[PDB]
C-alpha cells in the first residue's frame, strides 16, 4: 500500500495436470483499495427549538409620474413651470411608472379631469376620461394605451374653463392591476 | 492629571536611536509623549545602549485602560545584563483620548533615561462611532456602546423598516445587538444568500435589501383587493447554529394599488 | 480501533432549514507503519 491505494497482489499457477513441462501460465492479478472513503448517513433529522416571532409591519407608497410632452410620440418632458398653448392647440402628455415590480402590474386609469386650480377635490371638474374610457361625446380625445403596460398615454385639443377661468390642470387617479390576475383593458363603445 | 501637563516633542526618545548619554534627573511634573518617538512608555526592559542613554528605563506590566485613575508603578532600569536593577516612581493615570501621562521623577543616578516605542498610535479611536465611547481594555481602545444602552428582552429589539417603493429594507441597531448578547450576527432572509450587512445613516445598523417583487429572493406578495403586501421571514442568529432562542421576524408592509397623479406644469390657452 | 465514535449535542443552521444531514470522510491507516493516533490542544 502507498499513500493513497492498497493492493492486494498474489500469483496464480494453471496446469492440466500436476507437472508442468512447457507454457507455464502465471496469472498475475491484483486489485486495489483506496485509503479515503465518503459515507453519510440514510436517515433525515428534524430537531425542534423554540422560536419567538416578532411579526411587525409598515406601509409603502409606490413612485408614479405625470410629464407633460414637448412633441407627438410622448418623447421629450416639459421642464417649464408654464406652458402657453393655444386653444386649439393639441395636448400631448402620459404618465411614469418607476414605483416597483413592472413585470407584474400595469398602469391603468380610473379617472381623470380638469379643474382651473390644483385643488384636486374643486367641484368644477370636466373628465378627460370618464370610467376607464375616453369620452364619445367628445371626438376629439383619443388613446394610445392605458393599463397595456407601466404606461398610459393620450391626447386631446386644448379647451379653457367657461367663466373667469384662465387656468386648467390635470388630476389623474390610477389603479394597478395585475397583468395575469384579471385582464386590465377596458373597451368602451356606445 | 489630564489637563496639567507638559508636552515633550523629542524624537530621540525611541528604542531605535543608536546610543546617547542624556540623563533626566531636571523632569518634574506630568508628561504627555509626542512625536515620532511615541505616546507610550515602554512596557518591557528594552536593550542596553539604547534611548540615547548608556541604561534605557522601562514600566513592567500593562499600561492602564480607560477609567482606571492614578495608578502606582515602578519604572525599573536594564543595566549589565539584568532587566530592573534600579527602580524610579511612576503614576500612570488614564486620560479620556490617545494619550497618556506620568510623573516621570529622576532616577536615582544619572544614565538612567526613560524610552517611547512606537506604541499604537496606529490604533485610532475615531473608527468607534459617535455613541461608542473611548472605552479601553488593558490599553487597548474599544467602541463600547452606551451602557444604557442596555435591553434584556429580544421583545424589546430595534428594528426600522422602511418599505421603499423599488425595495424592500429592515435596519437594526448594532449597539442594542451588541447588547442583547450578539457579538457577530447573521441575519437571513427566506433566502441566506440574502445576507445582512452594515449602513450608517444615524448610528451602526445592519441592514439587509431585497427587491419588491414575487420570487427573487422568497417575499410572498398576496395582494387583496385593496392593498399589495410584500412579507418576508427576517432570520437572526448570533453564529452559523441557532440552539436556543430562534428568532423570527416577521417583517411585512403592503402597496395600494389607487393613487392619485398631477403635473407639475401649469396650464393657459389663448383664444379669440 | 476499527471504529470512530463521538458525541455533540444537536443544532441547527440559521437561515430557512429545517434539516441536517451529515455527512464523513474516513481515512484508513496501517496500525504498525504509523501512529494513527491524533492529539489536537489549544
Ligand atoms: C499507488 O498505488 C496504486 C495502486 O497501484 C496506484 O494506482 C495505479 O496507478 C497505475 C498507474 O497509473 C495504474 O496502472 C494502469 O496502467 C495502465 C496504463 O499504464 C492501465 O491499465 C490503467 O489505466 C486505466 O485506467 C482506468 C482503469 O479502468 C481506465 O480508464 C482504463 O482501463 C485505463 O487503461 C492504469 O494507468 C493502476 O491501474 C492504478 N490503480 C488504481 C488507480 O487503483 C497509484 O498510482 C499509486 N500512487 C503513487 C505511486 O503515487
Ligand atoms: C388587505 O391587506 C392589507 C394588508 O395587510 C390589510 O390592511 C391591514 O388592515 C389591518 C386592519 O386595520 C391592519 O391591522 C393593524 O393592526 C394593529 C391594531 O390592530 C395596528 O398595527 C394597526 O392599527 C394602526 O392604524 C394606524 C396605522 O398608522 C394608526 O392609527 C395606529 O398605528 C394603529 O395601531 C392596524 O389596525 C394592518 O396593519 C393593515 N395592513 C397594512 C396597513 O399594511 C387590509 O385590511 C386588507 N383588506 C381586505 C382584506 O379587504
Ligand atoms: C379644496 O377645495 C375644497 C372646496 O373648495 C376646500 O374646502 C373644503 O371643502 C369641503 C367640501 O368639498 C368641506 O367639507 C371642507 O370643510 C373644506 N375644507 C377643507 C380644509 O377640506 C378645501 O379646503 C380645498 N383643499 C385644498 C387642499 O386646497
Ligand atoms: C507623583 O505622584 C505623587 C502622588 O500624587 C505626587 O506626590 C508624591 O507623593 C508621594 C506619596 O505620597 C511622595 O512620597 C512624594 O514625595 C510626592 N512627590 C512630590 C514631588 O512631592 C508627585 O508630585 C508626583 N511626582 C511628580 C514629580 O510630580
Ligand atoms: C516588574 O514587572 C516585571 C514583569 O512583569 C517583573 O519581572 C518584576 O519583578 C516587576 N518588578 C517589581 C519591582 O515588582
Amino acid at each position: 500500500r502507498n499513500e493513497t491505494h492498497a493492493t492486494y497482489s498474489n500469483t496464480l499457477y494453471l496446469a492440466d495436470e500436476i507437472i508442468i513441462r512447457d507454457l507455464n501460465i502465471k496469472i498475475n492479478f491484483a486489485c486495489s483499495y483506496p485509503l479515503d472513503m465518503k459515507v453519510s448517513l440514510k436517515t433525515a433529522l428534524q430537531p425542534m427549538v423554540s422560536a419567538l416571532n416578532i411579526r411587525v409591519g409598515g406601509t409603502g407608497m409606490f413612485t408614479v409620474r405625470m410629464a407633460l410632452f414637448q412633441t407627438p410620440s410622448y418623447t421629450q418632458p416639459y421642464q417649464g413651470s408654464s406652458v402657453t398653448l393655444s386653444t386649439e392647440a393639441f395636448l400631448y402628455v402620459g404618465t411614469m411608472l418607476d414605483g416597483g415590480d413592472l413585470s407584474r402590474f400595469a398602469l391603468l386609469m380610473t379617472n381623470c379631469y380638469a379643474t382651473p386650480s390644483s385643488n384636486a377635490t374643486d367641484p368644477l371638474k370636466y373628465f378627460i376620461i370618464q370610467d376607464r374610457c375616453p369620452h364619445t361625446r367628445d371626438s376629439t380625445i383619443q388613446v394610445v394605451e392605458n393599463g397595456e403596460s407601466s404606461q398610459g398615454r393620450f391626447s386631446v385639443q386644448m379647451f379653457r374653463f367657461a367663466g373667469n377661468y384662465d387656468l386648467v390642470y390635470l388630476h389623474c387617479e390610477v389603479y394597478l392591476c395585475d397583468t395575469m390576475n384579471e385582464k386590465c383593458k377596458p373597451t368602451c363603445s356606445g | 492629571p489630564c489637563q496639567a501637563h507638559r508636552t515633550l516633542d523629542e524624537y530621540w526618545r525611541s528604542t531605535e536611536y543608536g546610543e546617547g548619554y542624556a540623563c533626566d534627573t531636571d523632569l518634574r511634573g506630568w508628561y504627555r509623549f509626542v512625536g515620532q518617538g511615541g505616546a507610550r512608555m515602554a512596557e518591557t526592559c528594552v536593550p542596553v545602549l539604547r534611548c540615547n542613554t548608556a541604561a534605557p528605563m522601562w514600566l513592567n506590566g500593562t499600561h492602564p485602560s480607560s477609567d482606571e485613575g492614578i495608578v502606582s508603578r515602578k519604572a525599573c532600569a536594564h543595566w549589565s545584563g539584568h532587566c530592573c536593577l534600579w527602580d524610579a516612581s511612576v503614576q500612570v493615570k488614564a486620560c479620556a483620548g490617545g494619550y497618556y501621562v506620568y510623573n516621570l521623577t529622576a532616577p536615582p543616578e544619572c544614565h538612567l533615561a526613560y524610552c517611547t516605542d512606537p506604541s499604537s498610535v496606529e490604533g485610532t479611536c475615531e473608527e468607534c462611532s459617535i455613541d461608542e465611547d473611548c472605552k479601553s481594555n488593558n490599553g487597548r481602545w474599544h467602541c463600547q456602546c452606551k451602557q444604557d444602552f442596555n435591553i434584556t428582552d429580544i421583545s424589546l429589539l430595534e428594528h426600522r423598516l422602511e418599505c421603499g417603493a423599488n425595495d424592500m429594507k429592515v435596519s437594526l441597531g448594532k449597539c442594542q445587538l451588541k447588547s442583547l448578547g450578539f457579538d457577530k450576527v447573521f441575519m437571513y432572509l427566506s433566502d441566506s444568500r440574502c445576507s445582512g450587512f452594515n449602513d450608517r445613516d444615524n448610528r451602526d445598523w445592519v441592514s439587509v435589501v431585497t427587491p419588491a417583487r414575487d420570487g427573487p429572493c422568497g417575499t410572498v406578495l398576496t395582494r387583496n383587493e385593496t392593498h399589495a403586501t410584500y412579507s418576508n421571514t427576517l432570520y437572526l442568529a448570533d453564529e452559523i447554529i441557532i440552539r436556543d432562542l430562534n428568532i423570527k421576524i416577521n417583517f411585512a408592509c403592503s402597496y395600494p394599488l389607487d393613487m392619485k397623479v398631477s403635473l407639475k406644469t401649469a396650464l393657459q390657452p389663448m383664444v379669440s
